[PDB]
């Protein structure tokens, strides 16, 4: 049974930087590219970028790209993705997702909730 | 970017009838004469969950009465008899070219 | 029909015909033929790429055949995949021009 576990909730400051994790299970990390997709409220999905986690080769969505970074760990099959000048424009629903190559995503991962927030 | 256009914004089905909602593309999702685009179904403190592939492909598992059809620009998502587990936003996305692109989302509610 | 589920290998080498197409042969390992063949390009960092397929419809009528697919791919470096999922076959090809 695969699993991508995030962490459930995020609070981090404005123009802070913050890097969330993916951690998969049940299955070759290094098999499947892992994608970023995050949910605003009331804004949909947007797509932030892939990485294949074998070959590290990837791609940003050019509205991120000046600001996110994405990385594995493949000794501990952990996917990152690192987004920083954090405004509350980037509050949202972080997730992680498989990609069923070269088509959809799979498995989407439990999902992290970030707030940008001065408290 | 490819545009992706959802309608209605949302809607309530009578439980065991028909429901249909639309995806129009700003252009073509064609990619070999396959449609790039893919359906999910997303339920309040759920992660999103594959329903259609390739504008009418099934995954497996999902129950029949959903159905997909469309080419190039225009797509819908079928169910033919909604159930109350029906209830939930939809979302087309497309991967014909980068960045991949979301339709902005179509609400489902069931009445009865 | 429905895409196919299963795998694919690859039968002959690539080989690039007279007018600047390939033509590809592959044989299916899978049970739900007949199918239709996944087949897309997409380039270094798995942006799908365009092209045009010579072959009416790429479909599995028996697995124990092998299928014969044309098509003219993108101009430059691009990856042909055949098939979807883990085992999709990703096959590096240049196009001269
Ligand atoms: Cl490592
Ligand atoms: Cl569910
Ligand atoms: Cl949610
Ligand atoms: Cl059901």
């Amino acid at each position: 049974q695969v699993q991508l576990l995030q962490p459930g909730a995020e609070l981090v400051k404005p123009g802070a930087s913050m890097k969330l994790s993916c951690k998969a299970s049940g299955y070759t990390f290094t098999n499947w590219w892992m994608h970023w997709v995050r949910l605003r409220p009331g804004r949909g999905l947007e797509w932030i970028g892939r990485i294949d986690p074998n070959s590290d080769v990837n791609k940003y969505n050019e509205k991120f790209e000046n600001r996110a970074s994405l990385t594995v760990d493949k000794h501990s099959s952990t996917a990152y993705m690192q987004l920083s000048s954090l405004t509350s424009e980037d509050s949202a629903i972080y997730y992680c997702a498989r990609w069923f190559f070269p088509w959809y995503f799979d498995v989407w991962g439990t999902g992290t909730t970030v707030t940008v927030s001065s408290a | 970017n490819i545009v992706l256009t959802q309608s209605p914004a949302s809607l309530a089905v009578s439980l065991g009838q028909r429901a249909t909602i639309s995806c129009r593309a700003s252009e073509s999702v064609d990619h070999y004469g396959n449609s790039f685009i893919y359906w999910y179904q997303q339920k309040p403190g759920q992660p999103p969950k594959l329903l259609i592939y390739l504008a009418s492909n099934l995954e497996s598992g999902v129950p029949a009465r959903f159905s997909g059809s469309g080419s190039e620009t225009d797509f819908t998502l079928t169910i033919d008899s909604v159930e109350t587990d029906d209830a939930a936003t939809y979302y087309c996305q497309q991967n014909n070219e980068d960045p991949y692109t979301f339709g902005g989302g179509t609400k489902l509610e069931i009445k009865g | 029909y429905v895409m196919c589920t299963g795998s694919f290998k690859l039968e002959k080498e690539v080989a690039e015909t007279q007018h600047g197409t390939v033509l590809v042969q592959v044989k299916y390992e899978g049970t739900d033929a007949p199918c239709k063949i996944p087949f897309s390009t997409q380039d270094e960092k798995g942006a799908t790429q365009n092209g045009r397929l010579i072959t009416a419809n790429p479909i599995v009528t028996d697995k124990e055949k092998p299928v014969n697919i044309e098509a003219e791919p993108p101009f430059g470096e691009s990856y042909i995949v055949v098939g979807a999922g883990e085992k999709a076959l990703k096959l590096s090809w240049f196009k001269k021009g």
